[PDB]
RNA sequence: CCGGGUGGGGGGGAGGCGCCGGUGAAAUACCACCCUGGCGCGGCUGGGGGCCUAACCCUCGGAUGGGGGGACAGCGCUUGGC
RNA sequence: UAAGAGGAGGUAUAGGGAGCGACGCUUGCCCGGUGCCGGAAGGUCAAGGGGAGGGGUGCAAGCCCCGAACCGAAGCCCCGGU
């Protein structure tokens, strides 16, 4: 794997299809769409100190990392 | 022809004049006596009005608001200036 | 701009047309709206139902604003003050009620409409039979109280001065546009320049 | 159905109605009669729509 | 420049800075008004309501069992053993359609006016064209018109007093002299408080009671917040 | 909207108006919570414009040295239109 | 498939796409429609920012759902070009 992160893992996927938006008042909403898609998380990269690596994922830079910058 | 069959109290309102301008077109006169004809007619019914009023057989007079029927209808334009000076003219 | 009044579903058929179509009104604070054109759209029966002239049996209008009113014929019966108020500078004074004809009682109709926190006039023609110092005393001071309005009219000299945008209704059509320039901005009779590219 | 209407006429103290057909040309002057509903009074009912 | 005048030292000594209370400022004020002959005082507050809209227009009274002097001007109208009553009571103008027909006439002298309700047909009728929106008309359950004319003027020599809210919602209460003790007229300004929020409409929205100060009507004081 | 009010600095060497008098629909001072009012104070802004550099982009015969670019762009979820 | 590679270790007298095909004489008239480019200023329209007012229960403070005055791009309409 490589686009999983150092303190998680995360690649998922969905699927996706749309219609229209008129039902408490119309007939019901059509649905003509089925399309599989994916759904990826967010590259990064990082230096510190003596410049080693990490690829955190855009949340985990303010709660993760900093700790192991603590020690 | 829809609606032929009204009463006076219901009626356009303001159309009257309208109404009372076409009596008068009827009926055998020689000097009309008109004050303000165009009191609630708006642009195009103004428009109709100002059409015959330079193309009449005897002559008519009307004492009226200025601007749009002053200098294109009117040929003396008298003027009562302070108490009882009715002599002042404008136009010609 | 809070609210006044949210009418809805409102149709008139005395003549067997209709003279209002279907709505959902709506006038706010802070407003000037003018209305314009027609001939027979009854603009000020329309007028009417928002002061409560009239009825629907139909509707659900709500009110919590009061208006004042300005009729389009007939005069009024006497309101003789002591020791005149804001007359003896408006229009016409105290004046024996034999007189009054023409272009003397519209500045006392409207004579009226300046009292008590109106928050609104429902005008449908302030200007009868005046003439041009009648003309610099009303829109050098209805420009001054505020609040909403509606003034109705029939030609932009004052109507241009004090109206931010106009209404016009063609069977009930509540198209709103802003204004001064609303005689030149109805060339979308010129987008019907098809017909004679589509055919 | 260009000048035929589909009218249906309520009464002068209650609810729900008694589907008729109207002209709204050659008379205009929001006709009324009198009829038998579900409270057995024979009153008179007015076109409501 | 800095004008200079003998309310100078007088604020010196009321610094409009902190939310002066009752008791405080009322012995602040006992050595105030201490100029020129008895200060008669009148606290005042202004409510914050829409008073052009009627279902919120208040005032209203309650009876202070306490001893008073110089102060509201009330009509009495009323007839002969109400007025018998009236005038055992200490009553400064006494009548009934008599003194109706004089107010009509040319003569005002009076504040308020409490009315018997004998002949209150014709004080609702008559006297609506004089007396109107001023401070000064008949109302039926603003303690106004009532059968106890000889409780209201009883106890006028020591409380009644009789609200009414003007323009933006000012209303008055006598409530102190030129050093009265504090707690009488402080017993005053209490139920003054209680009658307020007891005839309290429905209409409140944000600060209701909204704001207050003893202005008096023309003269020597300074304001007061009744809260303590 | 004539007069004048509103605000400061004066030329210094018992003083003026306010009381009284006056006048009439009110009468002279002057403290007034909170409201309408137009200028200011601590500031305040959806949006628009300047340069700076401890994010990152691209290149420098030994490259946290140096010199550029600069919070653009690149990239992740997401709205509308070809 | 994100890295990467051909363009090219080339730099507008170079490099992609379209059309007529040496040489001689010449290639006229239309911008109404369609495509492409340049648009001052304005007309409609999406998520998002907002909270006027109204609805359900509860001893009450409160907790839940609609909502719209105004501000918010590309594309289209309108005005000139080839
Ligand atoms: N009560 C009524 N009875 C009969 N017809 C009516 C009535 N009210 C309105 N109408 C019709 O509806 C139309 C509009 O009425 P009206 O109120 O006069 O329009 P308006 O906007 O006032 N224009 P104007 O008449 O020029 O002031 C008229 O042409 C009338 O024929
Ligand atoms: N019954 C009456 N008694 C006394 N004077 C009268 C009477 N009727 C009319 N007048 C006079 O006529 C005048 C009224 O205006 P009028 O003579 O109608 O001119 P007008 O231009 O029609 N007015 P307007 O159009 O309203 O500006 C007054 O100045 C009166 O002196």
């Amino acid at each position: 794997m490589k686009e999983g992160i150092h303190p998680k893992l995360v690649p998922a996927r969905i699927i996706c299809g749309c219609g229209n938006v008129i039902e408490t008042y119309s007939t019901k909403p059509e649905i003509y769409v089925e399309v599989c898609s994916k759904c990826h998380p967010f590259y990064t990269g990082q230096q510190r100190f003596v410049d080693t690596e990490g690829r955190v994922e855009r949340f985990q830079r303010r709660y993760g990392d900093s700790y192991r910058k603590g020690r | 022809a829809n609606d032929i069959q009204k009463n006076l109290s219901d009626l356009s309102g303001g159309e009257i004049i309208k109404l009372l301008l076409s009596k008068m077109l009827l009926g055998k006169y020689n000097i009309l006596l008109m004050d303000e004809p165009g009191n609630y007619l708006d642009l195009k019914s103004i428009a109709a009005l100002e059409t015959m009023m330079k193309s009449y057989a005897g002559t008519i007079i009307f004492v009226s608001h200025d601007k749009q029927l002053v200098d294109n209808i009117a040929d003396i334009i008298y003027e009562i200036k302070d108490h009882k000076i009715i002599k002042t003219f404008e136009r010609d | 701009m809070s609210l006044i009044i949210k009418a809805r579903n409102i149709r008139l058929d005395y003549a067997g047309r209709d003279v209002l179509d279907i709505d959902e009104l709506e006038i706010h604070s802070y407003d000037r709206i003018g209305l314009v054109g027609d001939n027979g759209a009854g603009k000020s029966s329309l007028l009417k139902v928002l002061n409560g002239e009239i009825v629907l049996a139909e509707a659900t209008l709500q009110r919590f604003g009061d208006f004042a009113h300005i009729s389009q014929l007939g005069g009024i019966e006497i309101e003789t003050v002591e020791d005149r108020a804001m007359l003896s500078r408006l229009g016409v004074s105290n004046v024996q009620n034999d007189t009054m004809s023409g272009g003397e009682e519209t500045r006392a109709k409207i004579a009226a409409a300046f009292s008590q926190q109106v928050h609104g006039i429902l005008a449908d023609e302030p200007t009868s039979h005046l003439d041009l110092n009648g003309i610099d005393l009303l829109i050098g001071q209805l420009k001054a109280f505020d609040g909403a309005l509606l003034v109705i009219s029939h030609d932009r000299y004052f109507l241009d001065m004090v109206v931010d945008k106009i209404w016009e209704l063609k069977d009930g059509k509540i198209t709103e546009y802003w204004g001064g320039y609303s005689d030149y901005l109805r060339q979308k009779e010129e987008e019907r320049q098809h017909q004679a590219v589509e055919y | 159905v260009r000048l035929k209407l589909l009218l249906e006429c309520t009464e002068c103290k209650r609810r729900n109605y008694a589907t008729e057909k109207n002209k709204r040309n050659t008379p205009n002057k929001l006709e009324l009669r009198k009829y038998c509903p579900w409270c057995r009074k024979h009153t008179v009912h007015r076109e409501v729509k | 420049p800095k004008h200079g005048k003998r309310y100078r030292a007088l604020l010196e000594k009321v610094d409009p800075n902190k939310i002066y209370t009752i008791d405080e400022a009322a012995h602040l004020v006992k050595e105030l008004a201490t100029a020129k002959f008895d200060e008669t005082v009148e606290v005042h507050a202004k409510l914050g309501i829409d008073p052009r809209r009627s279902d919120q227009n208040v005032r209203g009274t309650v009876s202070l069992p306490h001893g008073l002097g110089k102060q509201v001007r009330v009509l009495a109208i009323a007839k002969g053993e109400k007025i018998k009553e009236a005038e055992e009571a200490g009553a400064d103008y006494v009548g009934g359609e008599e003194i109706i027909q004089k107010i009509l006439d040319g003569w005002m002298d009076f504040d308020a006016v409490v009315a018997t309700p004998d002949v209150m047909g014709a004080v609702g009728s008559k006297l609506g064209r004089i007396l109107g929106p001023r401070g000064l008309l008949p109302n039926p359950k603003a303690g106004t018109v009532g059968f106890n004319i000889g409780e209201i003027i009883r106890e006028i020599k020591a409380g009644r007093i009789e609200f009414r809210n003007d323009k933006t919602g000012a209303i008055h209460a006598p409530v102190g002299k030129a050093s009265f003790p504090p707690e009488k007229l402080a017993d005053n300004i209490r139920a003054f408080i209680r009658a307020l929020e007891a005839h309290k409409p429905e209409g409140a929205k944000g600060t209701f009671l909204r704001s207050v100060y003893v202005t008096t009507t023309m003269g020597p004081s300074v304001r007061i917040n009744p809260h303590s």
